[PDB]
């Protein structure tokens, strides 16, 4: 009977990029996910299986909190059905997806003067990523005909790149923190229940 | 891997290196363009050097990519504006001699200096030497002011301009144009779009029928002010003779807006400058535009963002330094918009800023395109969306519905007569003069004039087309087209022009949206959706389509027509018929202010 450490996944000082996005398991506690619905600090709170008012009436096997950082107008690729670089090339919900996606506006952390560009994301790709997949590589693409030898050139791009997080920028290319929350259901008992 | 997917990928790294290098440089240059210190010039020069060094590394590597085995037109669009190399075609001896020369003479223009014979009071075209030239009537010292900036300042330009056409002709015969007056043409062309392609001289037939069909209006607004100007000035203007070039309202005679006080034809009725009244009710700068936000608001467009308030500089520096005032509209990219003006409270700056925040809603319509694809169709579908706010903002029923024009006040024959003289004081005055200032830089590039006429064939254009004349004789040490800003920094004029027929073309169509009645110069497209619908169709398209279509998607037409134009004008067009029934329609090009 020991709280779900849900803490660690939002108030975490740093969040991962995307392209290689941090899955935490959550299992053998106790959530109350209407006090994440009602902190209301949320831009985005969009819940594509259950309702969020109810689960903290629900239980399940396992929780997994995915988090990363992407822009803004980015978020809208974080859900069922979505194409574009984020989906195809980070990181693609299923069709089936029954969890909730939560992001937020971390303008006032994860961007500064001078460019804070710790954050990166997988701007190429041979071909697009599963559910839940997850590529880190950082072999060198090879766009053209001519093997890239490891380094970048002519039709030779590195595949990873950073997001330019400036306090000017517009809200469409502020960093957003994003946590997506998925909910399995096994015939195994369940270690994660609401109240 | 075919070589169109080659090229989308390319564009792709392209648009995404891109993104960051131009906000560097967008925002080095926000910073000297608001500190103005030598640390941000180094700055600002920085970070340009670098984001051009990256244009021509990134050039060479689009033209890699063969636009003939490509049929995706959005991609094909965004390779032919990638493959050119500008300035650097030339030698690096050659572009470094082209680069200070463009240094030289904007410092030249900025920091030129002339001394009152009275006492010395040296004065700079900013505030004074500008302020004389709008607001005195004193003959002598429009004269002096005149002719001092075109001795101190232009004489200086004269080989530095010589050099420049010499070195940026080489430029645009390297890039395949046959001279750099084509090459700035190049903007209009359409290639590869049936029904909707265009030459870059068909921008010379279509600009010079254009200016055919504007020609009478244009002479019976001279006939006029010369009539009002010589009750003014009786010993010193022909009847019949050109306008001397200092009293012409600024220190070309670009536009004749200032001439209204001694011009206005009924100057017993309620004038229309809201300068006092926004002065009464303590408007600031900061009201100014919140009222231009609420403008636009009101047409079915989206308020300013909030990065917008706390970013852009609307006011003169408190107690900062400098600041280049020239009111513009910045687009810094990732989503930054910004405004730079040192606003007054006056309805000259209260129509500036719904112009620039014009400027500023086409760059927030077209920031959904791909990078190389955000930009107005040519040079002057921007500018043109600039000047159809203004020409909303400045109609009498908007300042009556604003607070700004006593509520109790009839639009009358006479007070519509007194806004269309001002209105065409302000946009036909500056049709002649920059067609005529575009068409002699044509030719200076052509290669038409030679350098030993420069001047002399300078002023032959200024006496026939815009009827204005020089007051003193000046010999071809003088350099006057190199007097006007955009000359002497390397801008295109005719740009100026092509908005004039434009804003009127779209102004005229959106105002059949908003349903207004009566003659076209009253419109008010203020509280219609229906009217900002129409334009956002275009507007959201940047130039992901040839400007032709665009334009199709507002006025239904692909063709630059003066008849709208001439339709907003037409009741000052009869009115001014009738107060020259008597008097001369024309102008001598004989008559100098120094022949007797
Ligand atoms: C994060 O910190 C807030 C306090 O600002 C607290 O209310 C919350 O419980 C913490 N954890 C989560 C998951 O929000």
């Amino acid at each position: 009977t020991n709280l779900c450490p849900f803490g660690e996944v939002f108030n975490a000082t740093t969040f991962a990029s995307v392209y290689a996005w941090n899955r935490k398991r959550i299992s053998n506690c106790v959530a109350d996910y209407s006090v994440l619905y009602n902190s209301t600090s949320f831009s985005t709170f969009k819940c594509y299986g259950v309702s969020p008012t109810k689960l903290n009436d629900l239980c399940f096997t396992n929780v997994y909190a995915d988090s990363f950082v992407i822009t803004g107008d980015e978020v809208r690729q974080i859900a069922p059905g979505q194409t574009g670089k984020i989906a195809d090339y980070n990181y693609k919900l299923p069709d089936d997806f029954t969890g909730c996606v939560i992001a937020w506006n971390s303008k006032h952390i994860d961007a500064k003067e001078g460019g804070n560009f710790n954050y990166l994301y997988r701007l190429f790709r041979k071909a697009n990523l599963k559910p839940f997949e997850r590529d880190i590589s950082t072999e060198i693409y090879q766009a053209g005909s001519k093997p890239c030898n490891g380094q970048t050139g002519l039709n030779c791009y590195y595949p990873l790149y950073r997001y330019g997080f400036y306090p000017t920028d517009g809200v469409g290319h502020q960093p957003y923190r994003v946590v997506v929350l998925s909910f399995e259901l096994l015939n195994a008992p369940a270690t994660v229940c609401g109240h | 891997s075919t070589t169109e997917g080659q090229a989308k990928t390319f564009l792709e790294k392209f648009n995404h290196e891109a993104e960051d290098l131009s906000y560097q440089s967008s925002l080095a240059s926000w910073n000297y363009n608001t500190n103005i210190t030598d640390e941000n010039v180094q700055k600002m020069n920085e970070a340009r050097a670098k984001w051009s060094a990256f244009y021509e590394e990134q050039s060479r590597m689009a033209r890699t990519y063969s636009l003939e085995e490509i049929q995706n037109l959005t991609l094909k669009r965004q390779l032919k504006a990638l493959q050119h190399s500008g300035t650097s075609v030339l030698s690096a001896e050659k572009s470094k001699r082209l680069n200070t020369i463009l240094n030289k003479m904007s410092t030249i223009y900025s920091t030129g200096k002339v001394l009152d014979p009275n006492t010395q009071e040296c004065l700079a075209l900013e505030p004074g030497l500008d302020d004389i030239m709008e607001n005195s009537r004193d003959y002598n010292r429009r004269l002096w002011a005149w002719e001092g900036w075109r001795a101190e300042v232009g004489k200086q330009l004269r080989p530095l301009y010589e050099e420049y056409v010499v070195l940026e002709n080489e430029m645009a015969r390297a890039n395949n144009y046959e001279d750099y007056g084509d090459y700035w043409r190049g903007d209009y062309e359409v290639t590869g779009a049936g029904d909707y392609d265009y030459s870059r001289d068909q921008l010379m037939k279509d600009v010079e029928r254009t200016f055919e069909e504007i020609k009478p209006l244009y002479e019976q607004l001279h006939a006029y002010v010369r009539a009002k100007l010589m009750d003014t000035y009786p010993s010193y203007i022909s009847p019949t003779g050109c306008l001397p070039a200092h009293l012409l309202g600024d220190m070309w005679g670009r536009f004749w807006t200032n001439l209204y006080s001694l011009t206005v034809p009924f100057e017993h009725k309620p004038s229309i400058d809201v300068t006092e009244k926004m002065k009464n009710q303590s408007w600031d700068a900061e009201r100014i535009f919140k009222e231009a936000e609420k403008f636009f608001v009101s047409i079915g467009l989206p308020y300013m963002t909030q990065g917008f308030w706390d970013n852009s500089m609307l006011t003169e520096p408190g107690d900062g330094r400098k600041v280049v005032c020239h009111p513009t509209a910045w687009d810094l990219g990732k989503g930054d918009f910004r405004i730079k003006m040192c606003t007054k409270v006056t309805m000259d700056d209260f129509l500036t800023a719904h112009h620039e925040m014009g400027h500023i809603q086409y760059d927030m319509a077209y920031a959904t395109q791909p990078y190389l694809l955000r930009n107005g169709a040519n040079e002057g579908f921007h500018e043109a969306v600039g000047e159809i706010m203004s020409l909303s903002a400045a109609t009498p029923h908007y300042l009556k519905a604003l607070g700004l024009l006593a509520p109790d006040f009839y639009e009358d024959n006479e007070t519509e007569i007194n806004f269309l003289l001002k209105q065409a004081l302000t946009i036909v005055g500056t049709l002649p003069f920059t067609y005529m200032l575009e068409k002699w830089r044509w030719m200076v590039f052509k290669g038409e004039i030679p350098k030993q006429q420069w001047m002399e064939k300078w002023w032959e254009m200024k006496r026939e087309i815009v009827g204005v004349v020089e007051p003193l004789p000046h010999d071809e040490t003088y350099c006057d087209p190199a007097c006007l800003f955009h000359v002497a920094e390397d801008y295109s004029f005719i740009r100026y022009y092509t908005r004039t027929i434009y804003q009127f073309q779209f102004h005229e169509a959106l105002c059949k949206t908003a349903k207004h009645e009566g003659a076209l110069f009253k419109c008010d497209i203020s509280n219609s959706t229906e009217a900002g619908q129409r334009l956002l169709q275009m507007l959201r398209l940047g130039k992901s389509e040839p400007w032709t279509l665009a334009l199709e998607n507002i006025v239904g037409i692909k063709t630059m027509d003066v008849k709208p134009l001439l339709n907003y004008f037409e009741p000052l067009f009869t009115w001014l018929k009738e107060q020259n029934r008597n008097s001369f329609v024309g102008w001598s090009t004989e008559w100098t202010p120094y022949s007797d």
